[PDB]
RNA sequence: AAACUGAAGAGUUUGAUCAUGGCUCAGAUUGAACGCU
RNA sequence: GGGGCAACCCUGAUCCAGCCAUGCCGCGUGUGUGAAGAAGGCCUUUUGGUUGUAAAGCACUUUAAGCAGUGAAGAAGACUCCG
RNA sequence: GCAAGCGUUAAUCGGAAUUACUGGGCGUAAAGGGAGCGUAGGUGGCUCGAUAAGUCAGAUGUGAAAUCCCCGGGCUUAACCUGG
């Protein structure tokens, strides 16, 4: 499987969450690096994580439309 | 193709001689040319550039093999593809063609003769390894190191094959080929080296010519 | 023209577009000389340089040169057309092929045959 | 099925196959799933004609592929051989 | 503001040596003093010294060399600058003047020449060239 | 044995009152074959007499210069105002790959394989002098050596 | 063992110069067409 | 490859064949010897030069093309008899 | 000079460091925004730790075959085919 971790940008829906993914790029010609950031929508079945929280998923069969993720667990709590 | 035309015209315009006719007498003496360029113009000004030496070197080496420039572009790739000198590597393999190395042998006097005498089929070349003759008509055939030339039994009593071999021997046989004249068999057990073959040539230049 | 400026923005290569419209990157192209005439060329020279307006099959009106001394051609002749300016001949941008279609061979050419459909003389 | 065929390569009028597993709808030069052999009509005594891999076709034996007939007989000389 | 502190070591030792100072002085870093420390070892400089001031500061000083009249230090030129930095394997590490040269590479070994780097079998930050 | 090369032929006016003027300027580079090499320029209003002030001009304007075996010890790059000229070291057999400018000084120098390019202005004048410099600048492995108070075996 | 081999410029703005700057040619190439053969 | 227990049938896939210099490769259109340097063409200071060993003469050689033969290999052994 | 070919034309790259990451410039040749402020974004001082994401190294699978390249083999040579 492939996991993972981001900040979850959005918790408005209900039994869903949004995470947002940093990653870094090299670019083929100019060969320095760009952030990437990419939304993926994962699956809360008690909405346990509030917006801003950070939170690893993992690759799953589509649930529902846009979200083939599962939130396995939750790390780290905003403030 | 084989050049057809005047074999002295071509020596006259590259200034010395090429070996195109075999030397029965003196060069000088046989055609009284080549002491200035043919044509009605003779001595000219506005004196040649760099590229128009290039380009003479290249024509002389192709006269003298008889080589046509297709041919002679496909050796100069084989050559920078092959390791070391590229200069080297074409000059060795102008040396292994068959119509050369038979000329060299002596069975025939020139370097056209002994074409046409390797295309019409009566000289046989083996390979090494092989236990069986096998006719060639194509000369321009690269040989293998230890590579063996024999006569087809038709072709022994040959007049012109006679009255070469006493021309080649007053030439000189190199080294590396080893002719039996009374089996009229020759082997080449290894490639002519560039200390061997004549100084006066310049592969430099063809090198140059290729370059763009 | 620093990293970060080529990364967002970047270099970019204008694409010349080609000196040969009518042909529409084709070799030759058949049409038919809607006028045969004759011009004057640009300020360093003079002569009476002999052109042609033809229809393209491409549906372009283009005008063109006959090389060589002497033509047939003339109204509603179909000729074959191939690219090359005539430095001197403003508006001119392509040759009539001589001896392709109907456009006949120079008469008495002897040197450059292949360049104006002369056949060979025998 | 998965039959083990010829693949026709080679140049005209100098026929050289390649045994290939691939499935039987496939074509002769088309997808194939494996390479186990090459085989040549017309070779010298001391050059090798036939080569392949034991351990595979018995592989493929065991998995249930089925062999073509010519295959089955080259594997046959190969294994006198 | 000052977004760069090998480079700027790197140009305040170009200019001094272009200046033929006897030594030229900075504000110290480690990576400052390992850089210099490979540079003694290589010979393009005499020494480099750290002291200690005051305030938590140090000061590092690098005592230069010049042979036949000429600097010993050809060249020096900031490769791995911060606003491009380049990351090499133990292969690519590019060669300084056919190697007569050195190229400074910083690996997880430590910061080391790139002859060295190669023995290593390992790569890293290309961080200057000096020859 | 030395061995004189005439880089180019140019034309130049010069303008009185009373009409134009005509002069010659020539380039000259010669040398020993081995390891030193000059360039000349001479000026006069017979062509021959300013082939003659070049080679007199490049005689005392001879440089040394240190060579491996018959190539050049490493890559070199050189700027002469505005021109620019980039020499890389080649294998043994690959030739001297040189428009002319730079064929002819290196050819002085006795360089047999090298491989040449050209950047900016394509002037012959300051092609040569580009040229030159750069190989002044070049220096041997030993000479580093010595340099950084290291053997030889030491450095790579 | 081998795969690690590869880099040319020139004509043209000026009375003449250097730079800059465009335009043009020298090469290879092709499912190629047209002309002589 | 499809169907059939097999015999065998279908297969414009496939293997070949006809046309095209359309690209690549190879080969041939001959090879030696040949002077008051024949004749003619061209240039010329009108007499020399050049075409030019080029040619004629002379002695050979027959790859390719054409004729007469000869003759592999692509074939995997079917079926049938016997253990 | 090429030679059963030879040229012209059409197209692509090269030469063109003439879109310059390798590898260009901006006082006068084209080019500094009229000036400041600041959003996103880009970059970023010294010392001691945790972390190993970028970075480097090694292991595995994969990155089909052909084609490119190297070394051998078969066609009388070559193209061509072909094992590794």
């Amino acid at each position: 499987a492939s996991v993972l971790t981001g900040r979850v940008v959005s918790d408005k829906m209900d039994k869903s969450i949004t995470v947002l993914i940093e990653r870094l790029v090299r670019h083929p010609l100019y060969g320095k690096q760009l952030r990437r950031s990419t939304k993926i929508k994962a699956h809360d079945e008690n909405n346990v994580c509030q917006q801003g929280d950070l939170v690893r998923i993992k690759e799953t069969r589509p649930i529902s439309k846009t979200k083939a993720w599962t939130l396995v667990d939750v790390v780290e709590k905003v403030e | 193709a084989r050049y057809i035309g005047p074999k002295l015209k071509l020596s006259r315009r590259e200034g010395t001689d090429l070996g195109l006719k075999s030397g029965v007498k003196p060069y000088d003496v046989k055609t009284k040319k080549a002491a200035r360029p043919p044509g009605q113009h003779g001595v000219s000004r506005n004196k040649t550039s760099e590229y128009a030496l290039q380009l003479r070197e290249k024509q002389k080496v192709k006269r003298i093999y008889g080589v046509l420039e297709r041919q002679f572009a496909n050796y100069y790739k084989e050559a920078a593809r092959k390791r070391g000198a590229t200069g080297e590597n074409l000059l060795a393999m102008l040396e292994s063609r068959l119509d050369n190395v038979v000329y060299r042998m002596g069975f025939g006097s020139t370097r056209a003769e002994a074409r046409q005498l390797v295309s019409h089929r009566t000289v046989m070349v083996k390979k090494a390894g092989r236990d069986e003759f096998v006719r060639v008509n194509i000369p321009s055939i690269q040989l293998q190191d230890g590579d063996v030339i024999a006569i087809q039994e038709k072709s022994r009593e040959q007049l012109r094959i006679k009255n070469a071999i006493e021309l080649a021997t007053q030439r000189g046989i190199p080294e590396w080929l080893d002719v039996d004249h009374s089996k009229l068999q020759g082997t080449f057990k290894k490639a002519p080296d560039r200390i061997d073959l004549p100084a006066e040539i310049n592969e430099s230049l063809i090198v140059e010519l290729y370059s763009k | 023209a620093t990293t970060n400026q080529l990364i967002r923005k970047g270099r970019k290569t204008i694409k010349e577009k080609s000196k040969v419209p009518a042909l529409q990157a084709c070799p030759q192209r058949r049409g038919v000389c809607t006028r045969v005439y004759t011009t004057t060329p640009k300020k360093p020279n003079s002569a009476m340089r002999k052109v042609c307006r033809v229809r393209l099959t491409s549906g372009y009106e283009v005008s063109s040169y006959i090389g060589g001394e002497g033509h047939n051609l003339q109204e509603h002749s179909v000729v074959l057309i191939r690219g090359g300016r005539v430095k001197d001949l403003p508006g001119v941008r392509y040759h009539t092929v001589r001896g392709a279609l109907d456009c006949a061979g120079v008469k008495d050419r002897k040197q450059g045959r292949s360049k104006y459909g002369a056949k060979k003389p025998k | 099925m998965v039959v083990i065929r010829l693949a026709r390569g080679g140049a005209k009028k100098r026929p050289f196959y390649q045994v290939v597993v691939a499935d039987q709808r496939r074509a002769r030069d088309g997808r194939y799933i494996e390479n186990i052999g090459f085989f040549n009509p017309l070779a010298k005594e001391s050059e090798e004609a036939v080569r392949l891999n034991m351990e595979a076709y018995h592989a493929w034996i065991a998995k249930g592929a089925q062999p073509s007939d010519r295959v089955a007989s080259l594997v046959r000389a190969y294994n006198k051989a | 503001s000052m977004q760069d502190t090998v480079g700027d070591m790197l140009t305040r030792i170009r200019n001094a040596q272009m200046a033929n100072k006897v030594s030229v002085a900075m504000p110290s870093s480690k990576l400052r003093k390992s850089i210099a420390d490979l540079l003694v070892s290589e010979g393009y400089v005499a020494s480099a010294v750290v002291n200690a001031e005051e305030n938590n500061k140090a000061t590092l000083s690098i005592e230069l060399k010049y042979f036949e009249g000429k600097a010993v230090i050809e060249t020096i030129q900031r490769f791995s600058r911060p606003g491009l930095r380049q990351h090499r394997g133990k292969d690519a590490i590019p060669t300084v003047k056919q190697g007569m040269g050195v190229a400074i590479v910083s690996t997880s070994q430590g910061i080391m020449s790139d002859r060295a780097a190669r023995a290593a079998g390992i790569g890293g930050e290309v961080v200057a060239f000096v020859a | 044995g030395l061995v004189e090369r005439l880089v180019t032929v140019d034309r130049v006016a010069k303008v009185v009152k009373g009409g134009r003027i005509f002069s010659f300027t020539a380039l000259t580079v010669v040398g020993d074959g081995n390891g030193r090499v000059g360039f000349g320029r001479g000026k006069a209003r017979e062509v021959p007499a300013a082939i003659q002030k070049a080679l007199e001009a490049a005689k005392r304007n001879m440089i040394t210069v240190e060579l491996n075996d018959a190539t050049l010890h490493h890559p070199i790059k050189a700027r002469h105002g505005a021109s620019k000229v980039y020499m890389q070291p080649a294998s043994e057999g690959t030739g001297v790959i040189a428009g002319g400018a730079m064929r002819a000084v290196l050819e002085v120098a006795g360089v047999k394989d090298v491989l040449t390019k050209c950047y900016g202005s394509t002037n012959t004048a300051n092609v040569v002098r580009a040229t030159f410099n750069g190989l002044r600048d070049m220096s041997t492995p030993e000479k580093m050596a010595a340099k950084r108070g290291k053997s030889v075996d030491e450095i790579l």
